[PDB]
């Protein structure tokens, strides 16, 4: 079992619903998921860590939330945990904290049950 | 089958008499006096010090003293709840087995020993402007009344240690509950030299220890070590001797042909005390090479004559009994090289503790930081027999500027009050301080707090100017010829620091050019008084 | 900013379910059903 | 199974030299002779430094060189709870295996592990009162208490790991606790060397890396890198080699042709070490194309004399021992150009590590503010061999105005305390 499918069976780039954005696209695709498509030998071979997160900034309205969902749609992964900045923040001590280490969870456990 | 030999404890000879007589001199007399006097038994007793001076060690071997039942412990906040009610019934749980041996035995109990531990966490004061919180308050209270209540124990006794005895409540203390308060210390020569026979002992009885090791020498060499550091040296010599056999290039294997030769050496010794150790009451030569950059070469006459004044200043601090406090200030023209000769006055005394407050470590406080931080390094200078601070670059300290004028009036109130405040009974201070701006000090009234005063000049003759070039040693016998003849029928006035600079800058054209270069150079800095 | 100092907790139990005389009863019934059984 | 060439660490010889000779010394040697000398065991390590330099990874291998249980691990402040008097117990919660161990067995337990993370979260200074009386007085009690208390325990080790070794307690610090102190550092040239060879090995193994690579012209030219960046350089390299194999673009598409001739070549390592990794104890080729706006036109003589004492002064503070620290002002009447040429004189020296403190990165700050900020990049100009921090525009800095007149004082101070303070001895 070789772990190359994970690109979805079918996609193109202007289908997805996204236009304006061309470099973006090319230079995210080039520089962060191009271990990701290679077929597992060769990446096995080089024994290479994949990148862990990414950044995106610019003014409001242009369409930020929609590239990370086609991100994330892209690479046959599970639905997203959206979360949103001041909703996390809490007055008594310990809660905030909590709050944070939620998310890691399903991770965790998965990672536990089936490694690698 | 006690013997004070086995408690393994040094340095505490009077603490340890003060507090059997106190506690355990009326629990081994005959009866029959003991009742006839009609006296009860003292039932507490508080510890407090610095970390690290042998206060637990002093209630675990008085726990294994008694022949009485298994003292309970209770490590700091171990009594809490989160529910009502129950932060309380742990607190009646300790006291529950000496209440049931009084009433069926009478007078005839044992000891039952009580270890409390960082009693201030869970014994502060109560407030009275009704600004309680409830994890104390109710414990407090439940405390007070079980140890002195309405009915009598007299078969109990409670141990408290702490590092902070502002803090605990004032009902607390009273001869009726807690009645014996001790201090332990740092010791003094003696203390450091039985603790180290004491740490040597088990060493030296199996012929491991080597036969060039003196211990006087080592006694004399670490001063104001606490108890907890000695042990630490002792282990690191130790580690290193025992590694001196091990090699980890690419497994780990121990050489058993060689390890039967084992001995521990003082050059292993000298090397944890220059490496791995570094007290806190002490002093490290960090200081010295990083205020001294470039030692003390004598230019002339007037350093020796500072020197001695300063010889004089601390033999007169040292031997006096009616002045147990005096200061001095060191004053001059700026650059002229007045902070080394401070730091050189005070290393050559030769005393125990020595400080250096600057304002090197207070960039962007506020006042109030200022304040607090001078507090605490003159709350720290008043526990040893001797003592020497040092307060630096003065008008710095006060964010003085000649527009406004502008400074701080919160800071130089803590120190005019700090000049005159003579140390707890029976001990020295030496208190120095160096500023360039005598005049402003003069106007801020000032001068009236210092007992004295020492002068610093500058570099005012060829001939002086020449000596320290050769001592230097920068500049050879033709280029020497040169600048005496273009230089000594002058007058010259710039401070060392300058001519460093100077000789350094000029240092730097190509071979045929440096010695006019350095005149242009000196000749626009040239001014007078 | 303000940190709560923390919190306290009051409790409300409830009925217990002891559920053992059932097994009394059970062991009796069976009882008389080994009785009447052994008269016919 | 262990041999220290497998535990992928680099540039820290002597740091875990000295680590084993204190902490693992004495566990190792034979019993007989250590109990002939009766002394205990150290209980705890301290390691501090910059970011991304190797802390992490020498705990996690240490936690798995050794024949102990599996260790425990506290990732940050997860003991923290509301609740009154649920905090303590989380904190005693960790030592009871050992001591039950060592109640049972006795003086042959084997050895428990707990790792702290960010001690610097939970444990700071008590006495701070006002600030913190509760849940950060009584949480560090009850460590201390139990870390060295009435009760001795001879099988545990705590590691603990921080960026801010100041904020941390006192009576936590003293031999009998945690007291071996490390400082993991920037490495030098051998360190970088020692880097690379371990994180290209693999590559190498299968003949992927092609011989035009040299990972002795790659050292020089990675001047102030860390550990991190290093290993992210590899991987844009690698990146890049892999991308350009794949040749689509609407639907992902994979060639097989040249996807066997794989290989990485210097061009890579080229386009990814100007173009992707940026280090942040170096130099940056942006502020020069930002400041020197229309070049240096030489319209004199008089613009070819700053240049020469600039050169001057910049040859004196890189061979001198007796003047480790140099200053100088530019000064002269308005729109003279001036700020161009303090940059110019600070890129045409060569040092590793230059930096500009320009005040419009500070619009509408307060006092205390900008003295932070100012203290924050001299504090990272004192982590290098060599540096150069402009400083311009002072009169706004101080914020003056004629009328009044009108300043700041704080920032003047800090300012003039700042401009005599030597960095570490030999820098
Ligand atoms: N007088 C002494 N003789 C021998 N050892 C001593 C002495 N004083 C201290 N020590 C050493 O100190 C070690 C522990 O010190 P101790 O428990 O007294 O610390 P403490 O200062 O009461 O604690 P803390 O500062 O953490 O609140 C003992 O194991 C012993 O090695
Ligand atoms: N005879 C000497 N007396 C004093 N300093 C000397 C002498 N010979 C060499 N030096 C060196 O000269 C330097 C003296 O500068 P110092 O730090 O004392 O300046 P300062 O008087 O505090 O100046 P500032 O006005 O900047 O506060 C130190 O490096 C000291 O080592
Ligand atoms: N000395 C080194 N030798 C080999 N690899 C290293 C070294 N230093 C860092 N690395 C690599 O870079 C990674 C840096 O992560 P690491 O856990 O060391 O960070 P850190 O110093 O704890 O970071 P921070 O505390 O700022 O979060 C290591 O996991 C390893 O991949
Ligand atoms: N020979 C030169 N020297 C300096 N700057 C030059 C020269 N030739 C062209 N320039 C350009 O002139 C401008 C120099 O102005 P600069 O930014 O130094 O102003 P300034 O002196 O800081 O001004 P102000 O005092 O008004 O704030 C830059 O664009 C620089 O590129
Ligand atoms: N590049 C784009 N092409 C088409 N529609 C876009 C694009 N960017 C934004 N939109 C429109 O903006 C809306 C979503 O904006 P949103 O992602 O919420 O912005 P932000 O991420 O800044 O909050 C969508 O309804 C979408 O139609």
């Amino acid at each position: 079992e070789n772990r190359q499918s994970i690109i979805n069976p079918d996609w193109n780039f202007e289908k997805m619903g996204i236009g304006g954005l061309d470099k973006e696209f090319s230079d995210i695709f080039r520089r962060a998921f191009a271990s990701r498509v290679f077929p597992p030998e060769i990446v096995e071979q080089m024994g290479c860590k994949h990148v862990k997160g990414i950044l995106l900034y610019g003014p409001p309205g242009c369409g930020k939330t929609l590239l990370a969902r086609q991100i994330g749609k892209m690479l046959n992964a599970r639905e997203p945990k959206v979360v949103n900045g001041p909703e996390i923040l809490n007055k008594y001590v310990g809660e905030s904290e909590a709050n944070i280490r939620k998310l890691f969870a399903d991770a965790e456990e998965e990672q536990r049950r089936l490694g690698a | 089958d006690w013997n004070f030999e086995k408690m393994g404890i040094g340095g505490l000879d009077k603490e340890f008499s003060d507090i059997f007589r106190r506690a355990f001199a009326s629990r081994v007399f005959p009866p029959e006096i003991v009742e006839q006097m009609g006296c009860k038994h003292v039932k507490g007793i508080l510890l407090y010090g610095p970390p690290g001076c042998g206060k637990t060690l002093l209630a675990r071997q008085i726990g294994k003293m008694l022949n009485a039942r298994e003292p309970k412990v209770v490590n700091g906040p171990e009594i809490l709840n989160k529910y009502v009610g129950e932060s309380e019934a742990n607190i009646r749980k300790l006291f529950a087995d000496a209440e049931e041996e009084q009433r069926r035995l009478g007078a005839n109990s044992g000891l039952h020993i009580i270890i409390f531990d960082e009693i201030d966490a869970i014994c502060k004061q109560r407030g009275s402007m009704a600004g309680s919180t409830g994890v104390h308050d109710t414990v407090v209270n439940q405390l007070l009344s079980k140890i002195d209540g309405v009915e009598q124990l007299n078969n109990i006794l409670v141990i408290g240690m702490t590092n902070r005895p502002d803090l605990i409540d004032e009902a607390l203390l009273r001869p009726g509950r807690l009645e014996v308060k001790m201090e332990i210390g740092l010791p003094d020569e003696k203390g450091r030299l039985q603790i180290l026979h004491i740490h040597t002992a088990r060493m030296r009885g199996h012929q491991l220890l080597s036969a060039d090791v003196d211990i006087k020498e080592l006694a004399v060499e670490t001063k104001n070590f606490s108890g907890a550091e000695l042990e630490g040296l002792v282990r690191a010599a130790q580690s290193t001797a025992m590694n001196r056999h091990i090699k980890a290039s690419t497994k780990v294997e121990v050489d058993m042909e060689k390890a039967e030769s084992l001995q521990v050496t003082r050059g292993d010794f000298l090397a944890s005390l220059e490496n791995d150790i570094k007290p806190a009451f002490g002093t490290n030569q960090e200081d010295y090479a990083s205020y001294i950059m470039n030692g003390i070469i004598k230019w002339g006459d007037p350093v020796t004559r500072v020197l001695d004044d300063g010889e004089l200043l601390v033999q007169q601090t040292k031997n006096s009994d009616r002045t147990p406090l005096v200061s001095v200030l060191l004053e001059g023209p700026p650059h002229s090289g007045k902070t080394a000769l401070a730091a050189k006055i005070a290393e050559e005394s030769n005393f125990p503790f020595i400080k250096i407050c600057s304002p090197d470590k207070m960039i962007g406080f506020s006042e109030t930081a200022k304040c607090q931080a001078m507090k605490k390094i003159f709350d720290d200078a008043y526990k040893s027999q001797l003592s020497c601070v040092v307060v630096d670059d003065i008008e710095r300290l006060l964010d003085y500027v000649p527009i406004g004028p502008r400074f701080s009036n919160l800071v130089l109130q803590a120190l005019l009050v700090l000049l005159k405040k003579a140390p707890p009974q029976g001990r020295k201070l030496l208190i120095i301080g160096t500023t360039s701006r005598k005049d402003v000090l003069q106007e801020m009234e000032m001068l009236n707090a210092f007992s004295t005063t020492i002068h610093v000049p500058n570099i005012a003759t060829g001939e002086q100017l020449l000596e320290a070039l050769e001592l230097l040693g920068n500049f050879k016998d033709k280029e020497r010829t040169t600048i005496a003849q273009q230089v000594k029928g002058k007058k010259v006035w710039i401070g060392i620091k300058k001519l460093l600079m100077l000789i350094e800058m000029s240092l730097q054209m190509d071979p045929e050019y440096r010695v006019r270069k350095f005149l242009a150079l000196l000749r626009e800095e040239g001014a007078s008084p | 900013m303000a940190e709560d100092a923390d919190m306290r907790n009051e409790l409300e139990e409830m009925q217990r379910r002891a559920d053992q005389l059932a097994d009394e009863s059970l062991e009796s019934t069976r009882r008389m059903l080994q009785l009447v059984e052994e008269s016919k």
